[PDB]
């Protein structure tokens, strides 16, 4: 038409929903526009519809609006945001608008933010190893290029300085596996759900110092900001990480702040409509909801780029059994779990070895890939480290002079083990001299009882001094 | 304006019809008693309205008027020194009006439209003038309180008035258009107000007690949480805070608390001295009481007033600490007005969006640049009271996800009387290393050392008092006891204080580094000493404990002095025995 | 010296973890015995009431 | 004034009833129900609407019927009618006499709700309570004004302390200087949920004792309705109230058990179908808590006060329940007692560890009490805290580790334990009590006592105890 339509047979108002009476002709997922009686314009989506009423939820908040003069018009009927290869270095709300003060992006393109499910017959296998140098993760829990790998914290413990480390020392090694040319620098998308200005700040310092701001595209959405938005932030940093990643041959490290305000978002609204719940308070829907965000990782057969996530969430009283850590380990590709007790010894990174967890490691370790040593020696580690788990248990109770000489020799190798390999501080690590401290540390124990390890393995590397190495 | 009636009535809950043209979050007038109320919910030609005030007696039909503005203070001269109710209303008019008892539908103004106010322009005609800028200056108690332009005002002046006495409410100031700017403005409390830039935090928030601003500090414009169970000491430490801090204003809100904590502040404050300008020290503090057998949805607003009135004193440069009392009680009546909208709870029946609030709620505090130029801060302590005793209550988890700092207090310690009962296993700061600058310079170079090897000490004494606990004390190592009795001697001289002493109640930085000096120096000397083989008895039956244990009681005044006389009978002591 | 010690630290820890369990189950099950007629409630209303 | 009948009630559920046509009916007003076979019962109303009233009914609903049952009105505001004979006199929890005497004649009628008190009105508690038992006087020390409650368990004597305080309680005026003159004191004795058997004890005692003269006595059985429960501490403190800030009494208010009052509200509460809270109790009990005890203090310029001491009984011992946990954050202070002092028969079983009172450091101090008062309550605790620690040790290794200093300290807790806690029917004074108190001190080395002065044992030293 010349001019579109408005409708005002508006009564309802409460909370974050709005109901109107006259408007069977929006389609149902639509984005509509709430126009105040001042002239102040909010946005609003669709999520029911019939011919005698339809139901809006409100991203904004409800402060001024009123029955009589509030008025709504009609955007497209499919929530979509324009991408292109322009944004790299801009900055962006929870809800795609400029806040840097620069003029808006022309598109190229302009995608469906719910995306759509990858074809399992395109996929293909994520085989590149990558090094993060941290030796609990690059040895034991291997991140591979396209996993997702999420950070499972607490309160006061430092998961954003993990992932920040993380980002900056990220490389792969195409000289292992005789790739060819070394690589090109990782793209950042950062998106942030309710985070304080501490975070804020500091994330923002690290990537100045670092001059990743030129590679990166950041979707903001500060703890003062309505609290809807965070539905539609991580939806969007997926829709520019895939588009940069399967039309740009990017490699797109994509890192997600907290996922428990997303889903305190979600039972907000899922808690206003009368959903059934799913276990505490929590829709019975929230495992398909956070599918449709983690699945959108991977790589494709035929493409150059790839997409790697690494959200952050954190445990509430430390708890594994909670929903939200429930269901994302059941979702995503394993976890690294952040231990407390670890923390308050001084130890950083402090990163808990036994709950953590990387699926596909079996992909990218093993010969021609690492070294032919790299899951025989991982394997070891971890039945060590927990026979001297349960030994500390044991004294525990007895007392540490009943021992014999072999919980004793587990004992030391435990406090050792903790000591020099997890705590290695701000230190850049290659994965050579990562294998080199396991294998120093392997040889406190007699050859006996490392029944996991080949006895090639063994006569080849056994025997090294860890005071050549620390000393 | 939009008038209509009342037809329903259930606790502070009201339903008014005929409102048709009424805004959501706006202020209504109730009854023929004239209540105050707010709009939070809209259905075809009704409103449903919470009131702040008591609902006894009211019947079907009374009409109810609609003021067309949401919940806004007065912002001006003549705040500080005060104390008011939960939706600013001064006690003591009152206290003149009423009697003795608060009754409902007394109308009173916030500021005193009767006194006369000294005023000094600055400005010119011609001027160009933007929100948040300074014009004219009134002298307080001590203090140069500036008048603001409102932060949604642009224009070109030409009118002054000049120097003179004039009230609150005289215009000083008109503009090019016609707007007239008076020596106050109000602003609605659920907005936050402008600023330019926040800045990262990078001096203390000195707090007077040791264990607070040794081994968990928090930064001037950064948030911190206090939990614990009845009887551990959150109201005696928010006082202490309020009485000892170096803030320029202290904001103190009452939120469902007794009213003799109040009581006791409005009386025994007079008599104090503020520790930086020498008046008394109620002229620096602003008071807002809602206590628990006063209506329960006034809680709400008291936050909210106490949190824009402490915004408020930021911008004109100032550096403002503000205290809650409890936030346990602000939940409550979210829960209590939720049960009446009958919404789907989540556990323990809070509402969803109660995270939402507490995260609106601690995101005011931060160190800012004002639109006026100036530098200010805004620093924010509030005490969390569980009655779901367990640490897992979804208030504290909750606070826990946004706060910097987190003072765990513990039932155990509060019962054997060690206070400040500060559980320094499970607390936490995240201020620590960007103090640390600050700390080598205006302390001493090597106090971070001293700092890491107290918390060695006491880590190492956290294990071996277990070890104890399941052997016994008499098969420890010589060095193991060491270890163990100083740890007890750090923990009966240094971590405990007194805060009804006359002396022990404040302690400086230099007191505590001093102190900590001497305990590592005679730990340094007692380590020495094992090697040479004497006993561990003639250690600690030496007289030198007894100068250490008493030195938390000495004066500032004196303390030079004795602490240079204590390191030399150290060294002598230790010289001299076996 | 080991019988003290299991008679009065181990047991009386376990039983206050054993009630506390108990107790924090039983308010679960009372929260959604009160959704069940929240919803039971609504379901009956819509079915009769509208012509 | 002329009456008002509604006849149009239908709708009978259980303890709530519907009027078709009350649109006059204030919130909160109180109703009065007559059936057809005459029999009146109570109500009061909590909703109104344009199209019905909803009415919940102080006792059970049989015999009620939609054809003759008709609903009256009383005035809008729940009012009690009090004057100064009602000294001496017994009622029940509604304020009818059941004592068979012709009913008072009202000098002012007052809202039993009450009214919230100004702070500035307030004044801080200032005056020392003696009260004869040694552990409540040196350690937790009770100033008018103040909501002091005990915590009981379940067969232990909290009602023998309870009246042994009430016989006991007297103010030192010597201390502060003025001299002794007489002020007028009385006992308001609030009972809930109690069985006759502790009835017909209560009775007794107060008769024999001789304090029933100026007393005034609420009595609630276990067979009344449940709303007289709720309604009972109400109108006691109203009373009371109104005594201290018109008559310038000195009013002592004891409440039997709060147990009972809380389970009388979750009964209450459950009716309604209404959300509940942390054990079935409804999330609105700390503020229907709070009306009742911040009715208790001073008020600047009146020479009367309101003391309370609430009983309460926690479920098996423990705290954390939601009675003892929500009474902990309203009063100023909790007075415990142990089963363990109960069980080898030390009287009366105060365990002094979890015991305080928060409004002790205003009363105490030079012309108050004495010089040295709050130092040797410190020192008491400390000592007497690490005795205990060293017990546990004791107990669980045994004998063999201890040096001399932890036998000290085990002698010390005894000795604490044995002659300050056990004290039968003494009435003992402060200064003997603070003797005593120095005679345990003295056990101690003189180096470990820090934080004291020596001219306060210098003058009181040497003493044994003198009553063995
Ligand atoms: N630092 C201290 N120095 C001396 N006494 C203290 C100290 N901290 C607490 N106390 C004592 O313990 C009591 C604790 O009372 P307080 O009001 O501080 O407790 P709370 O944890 O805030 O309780 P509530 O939840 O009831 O408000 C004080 O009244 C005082 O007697
Ligand atoms: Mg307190």
């Amino acid at each position: 038409d010349l001019l579109k339509k408005e409708y005002t047979g508006i009564t309802y108002i409460s909370g974050p929903l709005l109901f109107v009476e006259n408007a069977k002709d929006l389609a149902y997922g639509a984005i509509v526009d709430i126009k105040d009686g001042t002239g102040r314009v909010r946005g609003g989506q669709v999520i029911e519809v019939s011919e005698e009423y339809a139901v809006i939820q409100v991203f904004e908040e409800t402060t001024g609006l009123d029955l009589a003069t509030t008025s709504v018009s009609l955007v497209e009927d499919v929530a979509r945001l324009g991408v292109s290869k322009e944004m790299l270095g801009r900055r962006f709300n929870g809800i795609g608008k400029p806040i840097d003060g620069l003029p808006p992006i022309t598109p190229e393109k302009r995608l469906p933010i719910t995306g759509l499910p990858l074809n399992p017959v395109a996929r293909r296998k994520p085989e590149q190893f990558i090094q993060t140098g941290i030796s609990t993760i690059d040895v034991m829990n291997t991140l591979v290029r396209g996993q997702k790998l999420p950070i499972f914290s607490g309160s006061g413990l430092p998961a954003n300085e993990i992932a920040a480390q993380i980002a900056r020392q990220a490389t792969v090694r195409p000289d292992l596996s005789g790739e060819g040319e070394k690589e090109e620098p990782f793209a950042v998308v950062f998106a942030a759900m309710g985070i304080t200005q501490r975070e804020l700040s500091y994330f923002i310092q690290e990537f100045e110092r670092t001059g990743a701001l030129s590679r990166s595209v950041l979707f903001l959405n500060k703890a003062d900001d309505p609290t809807i938005e965070r539905i539609l932030t991580p939806r969007m940093a997926l829709t520019v990480a895939e588009y940069l990643a399967f039309e740009h041959d990017y490699h797109v490290l994509v890192i997600l702040t907290d996922m428990t305000n997303y889903c305190e978002a979600l039972r907000e609204i899922g808690a206003a409509r009368e959903e059934i719940p799913g276990r505490r308070g929590y829709p019975g829907y929230m495992y398909t909801d956070l599918a449709t965000i983690y699945e959108r990782a991977g790589v494709v057969e035929g493409k150059k780029g790839s997409v790697t996530q690494i959200p952050i969430l954190s445990m509430p009283d430390d708890d594994r059994t909670h929903p939200i850590p429930d269901l994302t380990g059941y979702i995503t590709e394993g976890q690294i779990q952040l231990s407390r007790e670890l923390h308050r010894k001084g130890i950083y990174p402090p990163i808990d070895p036994l709950p953590s967890l990387s699926r596909l490691m079996n992909n990218g370790v093993g010969k021609g890939k690492t070294r032919e040593d790299h899951k025989q020696v991982s394997d070891q580690l971890y039945s060590a480290y927990a026979n001297g788990v349960d030994i500390r248990k044991l004294v525990a109770i007895i007392g540490e002079d009943a021992l014999t000489e072999n919980d004793r020799r587990y004992l030391q190798f435990a406090d050792a083990f903790e000591r020099f390999f997890i705590n290695q501080g701000q230190q850049n690590r290659s994965i050579e001299e990562s294998l080199q401290i396991a294998w120093a540390l392997l040889s406190m124990l007699p050859q006996g009882e490392l029944k996991r390890i080949s006895k090639d393995h063994i006569g080849k590397y056994y025997g090294q001094k860890l005071e050549e190495i620390w000393g | 304006m939009i008038q209509g009636v009342i037809q329903k009535i259930a606790g502070p809950a009201v339903i008014a019809k005929g409102m048709l043209g009424a805004r959501m979050y706006d202020i209504c007038k109730v009854g023929e008693e004239g209540l105050v109320g707010e709009i939070i919910r809209l259905d075809g030609d009704t409103a449903f309205v919470q009131v702040y005030e008591d609902t006894s007696g009211l019947k079907v039909g009374e009409p109810v008027v609609s003021t067309g503005l949401p919940l806004a203070v007065e912002l001006g001269p003549g705040m500080l020194n005060g104390i008011y109710d939960g939706i600013q209303r001064p006690l003591e008019r009152i206290r003149e009006k009423t009697g003795i008892y608060i009754t409902r539908g007394v109308v009173v103004h916030a500021l005193d439209r009767e006194k006369k106010w000294a005023w000094t322009p600055m400005v010119k005609p011609g001027d160009e003038v933007r929100g948040g800028m300074v014009l004219g200056t009134v002298p307080e108690f001590g203090f140069t309180h500036k008048i603001l332009v409102p932060p949604d005002v642009r224009g070109r002046v030409k009118e002054v008035k000049p120097a003179g006495e004039y009230t609150v409410e005289e215009p000083v100031v008109v503009l090019e258009d016609g707007t007239e700017l008076k020596m106050y403005h109000t602003w609605p409390v659920r907005r936050a107000r402008p600023v330019q830039r926040k800045l990262d935090p990078n001096t203390p928030f000195l707090t007077g007690m040791r264990i607070l601003d040794v081994l968990f500090p928090v930064a001037m414009g950064g948030t911190a949480a206090i939990p614990g169970p009845f009887g551990s000491g959150k109201t005696v430490t928010q006082q202490s805070l309020a009485k000892w801090s170096n803030a320029d204003v202290v904001v103190y809100v009452g939120c469902g608390e007794r009213g003799n904590e109040m009581t006791d502040v409005l009386v025994e404050f007079p008599e104090l001295t503020d520790p930086k300008t020498g008046g008394p020290l109620m002229h620096r503090t602003v008071l807002i009481a809602n206590t628990s057998n006063m209506p329960v949805a006034a809680r709400e607003a008291s936050i909210y007033v106490g949190v824009t009135i402490a915004e408020y004193f930021r911008d004109q440069g100032f550096s403002v600490a503000l205290m809650a009392d409890s936030t346990s009680r602000w939940a409550e009546a979210l829960r209590e007005i939720s049960s009446r909208l009958e919404e789907m709870p989540a556990e323990e029946g809070y509402p969803p969006y109660l995270a939402a609030r507490l995260a609106a709620f601690y995101e005011r505090a931060g160190k800012v640049i004002t639109l006026g130029g100036e530098e200010g801060a805004v620093t924010i302590v509030g005490a969390v009271s569980p009655p779901g005793g367990d640490m897992s209550e979804p208030v504290t988890q909750s606070t826990l996800r946004i706060v910097g700092a987190f003072w765990r207090l513990d039932a155990s310690l509060a019962f054997r009387r060690h206070f400040p009962a500060i559980n320094w296993n499970g607390s936490y700061s995240l201020f620590t290393s960007a103090l640390d600058p600050w700390y080598r310079e205006n302390v001493a170079e090597d106090y971070p050392e001293l700092r890491d090897a107290i918390s060695e000490l006491l880590q190492r004494e956290a294990g071996l008092q277990e070890i104890v606990q399941l052997v016994g004390p008499d098969a420890l190592q010589d060095a193991e006891r060491l270890v163990i009795e100083v740890g007890r001697i750090i923990r009966e001289d240094f971590l405990q204080q007194n805060a009804y002493h006359e002396v022990d109640a404040y302690c400086s930085m230099k007191k505590a580094y001093g102190i900590m000096k001497m305990i590592l120096a005679f730990y340094k000397e007692a380590e020495a000493a094992i090697k040479r083989g004497v006993s561990i008895d003639e250690i600690l039956q030496l007289p030198v404990l007894e100068r250490i244990g008493r030195a938390r009681y000495v004066s500032e005044e004196e303390f030079p002095a004795y602490f240079e006389e204590a390191m030399k009978e150290i060294q002598g002591a230790f010289k001299a025995l076996a | 010296r080991r019988v003290n010690a299991l008679e009065q630290v181990v047991i009386p820890g376990i039983r206050a973890q054993i009630r506390f369990i108990q107790q924090v189950l039983e308010q679960r099950e009372r929260e959604d015995t009160f959704r069940l007629k929240r919803i039971k409630g609504k379901i009956e209303a819509r079915e009769a009431e509208e012509e």
